């Protein structure tokens, strides 16, 4: 947690997360889990209409502070 | 008929007697918030057929909510047309939809309403139009929903592949679009999302992999 980003769900809910610029995607999904009770294996995150992959960092996708991630559930 | 489009209203006791002991507890978790169950045919049209019956059935007890649902639904045809749809293509689907609303307005029995939902032509014409409403809203709000759809397809291409065709089962993007297009709130239980967020759910559904059923409190 060094910067702030927002995660958007299809219901219209906005989730505020505190993240490190070098956080892996699954660490972002982990933060979403211990805040929304949603298993990371159900989470699918999009940025600029591209799915974010486990193992890659936020900085790999040029995701900076106050950015918006979009969350769609698999099932 | 062993496989009707919409079944009779039942008690959820037939959820044990369909099943795995880890699943047995969550029905008790469900029996404390839901008393009854109505089933739809698992054909990929479950969500729309479940929603359609649940709301129309509820409107028998609310004349004033019926009137605005009727007003929204009546305008919806020309509304789809203005945004690219062919009036002549969607005409009869919309009319069957308005026809069911009129039946509810004239206080049709619940038994007769169920019969209409079990007529293949009538019940599927309904689902077709609900899919067109959903697709119409998605394309209309393409800027919003683009964020949730992976690159490679426009919202329109997504609609023509995943929403408009029959047999295509619904997920969260279908539910929010229909809930916003018709301005009625929907809550889904699994085996608790509210569409849209921060609203009071009027339609209660149960979701099992690729299938939706109607829940009653």
């Amino acid at each position: 947690g060094s910067m702030q980003i927002f995660v958007k769900t299809l219901t219209g809910k906005t989730i505020t997360l505190e993240v490190e610029p070098s956080d892996t995607i699954e660490n972002v999904k982990a933060k979403i889990q211990d805040k929304e009770g949603i298993p990371p294996d159900q989470q699918k995150l999009l940025f600029a209409r591209k799915q974010l992959e486990d193992g890659r960092t936020l900085s790999d996708y040029n995701i900076h502070k106050e950015s918006f991630l979009y969350l769609v559930l698999r099932l | 008929g062993s496989n009707p489009l919409v079944s009779e209203r039942l008690e959820l006791s037939v959820l044990y007697k369909e099943y795995d002991n880890i699943y047995q507890q969550k029905i008790k978790d469900l029996h404390k918030k839901y008393s009854y169950i109505r089933k739809t045919r698992p054909d990929g049209n479950s969500f729309y057929r479940a929603f359609g019956f649940s709301h129309l059935e509820a409107l028998l007890d609310d004349s004033k909510e019926l009137q605005r649902f009727k007003a929204v639904s009546a305008k919806s045809k020309e509304d789809l047309v203005s945004q690219g749809f062919t009036e002549f293509t969607i005409e009869d689907f919309h009319n069957t939809f308005m026809d069911l609303i009129e039946q509810v307005e004239k206080q049709t029995s619940v038994a007769d309403l169920l019969a209409s939902f079990n007529d293949q032509s009538t019940s599927d014409y309904l689902v077709v139009y609900l899919r067109l409403l959903t697709s119409g809203y998605l394309q209309r709000e393409s800027k919003f929903f683009e964020h949730f759809i992976e690159g490679g397809r426009t919202v329109k291409e997504f609609c023509q592949q995943e929403v408009e065709p029959m047999c295509k089962e619904s997920d969260h993007i279908h539910i929010i679009a229909l809930a916003q297009a018709l301005s009625v709130s929907i809550q889904v239980e699994y085996m608790p999302h509210i569409f849209p967020e921060g609203s009071e759910p009027k339609v209660y559904l149960l979701y099992r992999p690729g299938h939706y059923d109607i829940l009653y409190k």
